[PDB]
RNA sequence: CGCGGGGUGGAGCAGCCUGGUAGCUCGUCGGGCUCAUAACCCGAAGGUCGUCGGUUCAAAUCCGGCCCCCGCAACCA
RNA sequence: CUUUAAUGUUUGAUGUUCUAACGUUGACCCGUAAUCCGGGUUGCGGACAGUGUCUGGUGGGUAGUUUGACUGGGGCGGUC
RNA sequence: AAUUCCUUGUCGGGUAAGUUCCGACCUGCACGAAUGGCGUAAUGAUGGCCAGGCUGUCUCCACCCGAGACUCAGUGAAAU
RNA sequence: GCUCGCCGGAAGACCAAGGGUUCCUGUCCAACGUUAAUCGGGGCAGGGUGAGUCGACCCCUAAGGCGAGGCCGAAAGGCGUAGUCGAUGGGAAACAGGUUAAUAUUCCUGUACUUGGUGUUACUGCGAAGGGGGGACGGAGAAGGCUAUGUUGGCCGGGCGACGGUUGUCCCGGUUUAAGCGUGUAGGCUGGUUUUCCAGGCAAAUCCGGAAAAUCAAGGCUGAGGCGUGAUGACGAGGCACUACGGUGCUGAAGCAACAAAUGCCCUGCUUCCAGGAAAAGCCUCUAAGCAUCAGGUAACAUCAAAUCGUACCCCAAACCGACACAGGUGGUCAGGUAGAGAAUACCAAGGCGCUUGAGAGAACUCGGGUGAAGGAACUAGGCAAAAUGGUGCCGUAACUUCGGGAGAAGGCACGCUGAUAUGUAGGUGAGGUCCCUCGCGGAUGGAGCUGAAAUCAGUCGAAGAUACCAGCUGGCUGCAACUGUUUAUUAAAAACACAGCACUGUGCAAACACGAAAGUGGACGUAUACGGUGUGACGCCUGCCCGGUGCCGGAAGGUUAAU
RNA sequence: AGGACCGAACCGACUAAUGUCGAAAAAUUAGCGGAUGACUUGUGGCUGGGGGUGAAAGGCCAAUCAAACCGGGAGAUAGCU
RNA sequence: GCUUGAGUCUCGUAGAGGGGGGUAGAAUUCCAGGUGUAGCGGUGAAAUGCGUAGAGAUCUGGAGGAAUACCGGUGGCGAAG
């Protein structure tokens, strides 16, 4: 079978990256609300 | 000139080729091109507003003068292009003055001819000047409607508009459709039919003579779910919904037009 | 088994609904027109209102039992 | 009172024309190397068009919903 | 008949025997002309039927070759 | 270590992606590995990735995204211009050999190349966000010319051989060499050169385009490969020498010819058909605002810089994605010998592995298969399954048909090995010799050597000669659908959808329609031979009656009738 | 020339068998259809929940679809167990 | 060879001979405006149809398609149509 996740570094920065989030308005809630939680991994960037 | 194929396949049976001896087999001229890349029936909302377009092949825009601004100057007929945008064909044209420019094809024009754009223009079909220097009961194509457009009527194959009466500041035209409506008599009008007039003949034949071009299959409506189409559903080809568009409005009969700011130039209409 | 309707001169249909009088066309009989027929014209007759009972001043009519006839339904696991 | 006549007056319903609202996804110039936009001339329409409030009609395109019970299983017929 | 309830309708052909198939009869419960009608060469991992070749499908199984089953040593689940 | 067995267009050799040290050495065996384990992609410590030419970054853009103003919208925000990002695209430059336990076009040796800064000398007009050329281009087919590469001959080195012959037309191994520069071939394209004029290129222009004439017939541009140079170099079979017994040190002959020949290159070609096949910059060229004893530009030369990050290993898998060391999935490239049309298939090469449970037994039964007397669909829902047909050349081939088919119809025939025609032919390739010559990578003539079908006859052998793998079952009646194609990923692949074609109808451009509160896009940078919708569904012979009810179009006098 | 024919790579998925606590949450073996096109796939962006997409099945939208996933209304509500 | 067959050349004559491209007027239908009023149209008679939403009739202008009055004659022309 052929899986759900063919990942890409390339194409994974630039959907779920920490400027993607930051660029729009309902992105930087998420910002808020993971910083909110105390989670270590704010987002997916090494 | 129009020939119909052989049947060496299932499919190819159907064809019939418009084939022009004439059309120069090379290449168009460079500084007349620019990128017209598809865009598949989509809008800025990346929504696909009209339905069946999309796919096929790819297509290299001419950027074709429809204004004829360059007045008086002759100018002469190189060669005749083929152009896939249009039903119609282009031809090179060189004026006097040392200058290429892309025009419509009249009927009968060929390689080498004499035009001009003016006023001063004799009586010769490919010529382009306002219609009030035209006798009446003529023959013309790429009309305007405002004074610097560039012509928006009778622009395809085969098509020529004849205009009736020259009444004061207005001239009525007497369109393609059957549509009679006055215009701005100082507006442009090339002498002469549209050539390329075996456009019309054209068959097809595969289902790719249309996939090539940009459709997409055309999916009736009684074939869907009726969640998805206003028809559709029942078990063995049910109907008895009246005709209308996948999006209620009636159709096979119903007068959508209400402008009523252009309803004021129009004399007579399509009966 | 159940629901709705029907049965009327020889034939096909009204009138029933809202009860006291049964009409129309064709057919039948008689006469006339033509040498004769058809056709047409004139005149007259013919109906237990399917059957029985009940209510009633009055019943083809309203109700019910039965016979015949037609349409419809006779289903899902 | 009924039928009617001239004038004044009172608003209203058509028609034609005009320019100043407005439109202009017409041409040219500038801000500007920018086909978006604005501004300035001008040409074409023109008190329409279009928009806002109110109003009738159409309206499954869309939405929230109703669609009885008894019942010798439920439907059906019957009934309350 | 992708349509016929009664129906395996009736006749003829095909098998020794044919509720399927084929050609017809019209008595079409309830075909029908762009919710297309009647035909049609080629095409079809399509549906139905028959003939030939061919065979263990079957008549009726038998033997043989390998992987498990079985035994030994090691490890070591599961539904209930 | 010696045999055996498997893949070998892969189970091999390398890159991208993605992982994130899995790479190497020493050491250890609790836990991990479906068993043991002194073993390992496991634990522990240490070691390992070296760049001006590769990639990324950089310069330049597509789809598309963000988007100063601005337009629009309850707010958020939406759209979009100038701009600015964004490769899978374009653009400057390296090849060969050697080495480490592990990296190397990165390190060493040898030999070259590119783009800029700066300075001197000799000359000279340079100069933009502006203009032109260029970059710059489709599918398919065919032919010629080559190379990669293989076969073979010759040559050199070694051998002459544990059962029979084997100094012979004998056996084994090697017989490799780049980039750059020079030459500019086969071949491709285009007529060159000069003067003048010009409402064209938002300005200018000597550049480009156009119109006149003058002159000569070539010039110019491009271009694989070959040949020299690179290289009296390197490498190099195999010996001579030391073995911590892993390998190191040293030396080292031959190194050419011929034929066959690609899907690589020529080809970003040529021909042809049509559905008519990115953009911008680098690069080259011309001028403007101007600057001109300048500044800069062109050629040669001296010299300096070329920074930063990536680089180990896996990449058809025990390391990526599948919960697992999972019979699955994963883009691109190289891809030998024999038979063969072939990248199929059978066996082999370089190379890599025997799949992480094994030892016995030979019961029923089950799975994967072999063979099968007599019969041959009697099986069964049904010829499901198996069986069988299966290649090339030639002969032959019906009803029907849209005149292409049908058809590879059906049905048959000939194939092996040796000799001969011919100490291997037709044919292909093609040196030496000769002559000519606008003299070279040239042209005719010449034909050895090399290579090599098919055909006919004759002879021989077995049961069988397309001997294996590989490799059609055929025909007839008939329903549906024209046909290719698409579809329920994970039970339906069909008669369903689609289809070119037909018809009615909507739409005169700020088009109808659709998305969107709107602006603004799409429709279309199209305009009635055009665009949206519905219905039917190739082609052929046709397409009969009804406007009652419903829907819709046209006409509006009257009646009815809202806000006001 | 061909939505041409036979047939690998590649795509796809008709039959049978094994499998059904599988080697695997649709695969393996043996045969299959397409294989110059309406072909195929890589890289990369655009379209989004009554919306998207759709050669139309109510199939597809991260193993989930006649209205996805996550959180919040919410300890929803229950004449039901 | 000849020339009376047949055929060519030099010059004129009559003709709806044939094909292509233009153009004119009458008449009919429809369309727009104005005048104007209950019939119009039709047949043996009648009726369908048209009409007070204003036809027919009459005037003005226009859009369109086909056929060519009188000339026209048992005239001409053509192989025939």
């Amino acid at each position: 079978m052929k899986r759900t996740f063919q990942p890409s570094v390339l194409k994974r920065n630039r959907s779920h990256g920490f400027r993607a989030r930051m660029a729009t308005k309902n992105g930087r809630q998420v910002l808020a609300r993971r910083r909110a939680k105390g989670r270590a991994r704010l987002t997916v960037s090494k | 000139a129009v020939v119909k194929c052989k049947p060496t396949s299932p499919g190819r049976r159907h064809v019939v080729k418009v084939v022009n001896p004439e059309l120069h087999k090379g290449k168009p001229f460079a500084p007349l091109l620019e990128k017209n890349s598809k865009s598949g029936g989509r809008n800025n909302n990346g929504r696909i507003t009209t339905r069946h377009i999309g796919g096929g092949h790819k297509q290299a825009y001419r950027i074709v003068d429809f204004k004829r601004n360059k007045d008086g100057i002759p100018a002469v007929v190189e060669r005749l292009e083929y152009d896939p945008n249009r039903s119609a064909n282009i031809a090179l044209v060189l004026y006097k003055d040392g200058e290429r420019r892309y025009i419509l094809a009249p009927k009968g024009l060929k390689a080498g001819d004499q035009i001009q754009s003016g006023v001063d223009a004799a009586i010769k079909p490919g010529n382009t000047l306002p219609m009030r220097n035209i006798p009446v009961g003529s023959t013309v194509h790429n009309v305007e409607m405002k004074p610097g457009k560039g012509g928006q009527l009778a622009r395809s194959a085969g098509t020529y508009v004849q205009i009736v009466a020259r009444d004061g500041a207005y001239v009525t035209l007497r369109l393609r459709s059957g549509e009679m409506r006055k215009v701005e008599a100082d507006c442009r009008a090339t002498l002469g039919e549209v050539g390329n007039a075996e456009h019309m003949l054209r068959v097809l034949g595969k289902a790719g003579a249309a996939r090539w071009r940009g459709v997409r299959p055309t999916v009736r409506g009684t074939a869907m779910n009726p969640v998805d189409h206003p028809h559709g559903g029942g078990e063995g080809r049910n109907f008895g919904k009246h005709p209308v568009t996948p999006w209620g409005v009636q159709t096979k009969g119903k007068k959508t037009r209400s402008n009523k700011r252009t309803d004021k130039f129009i004399v007579r209409r399509r009966s």
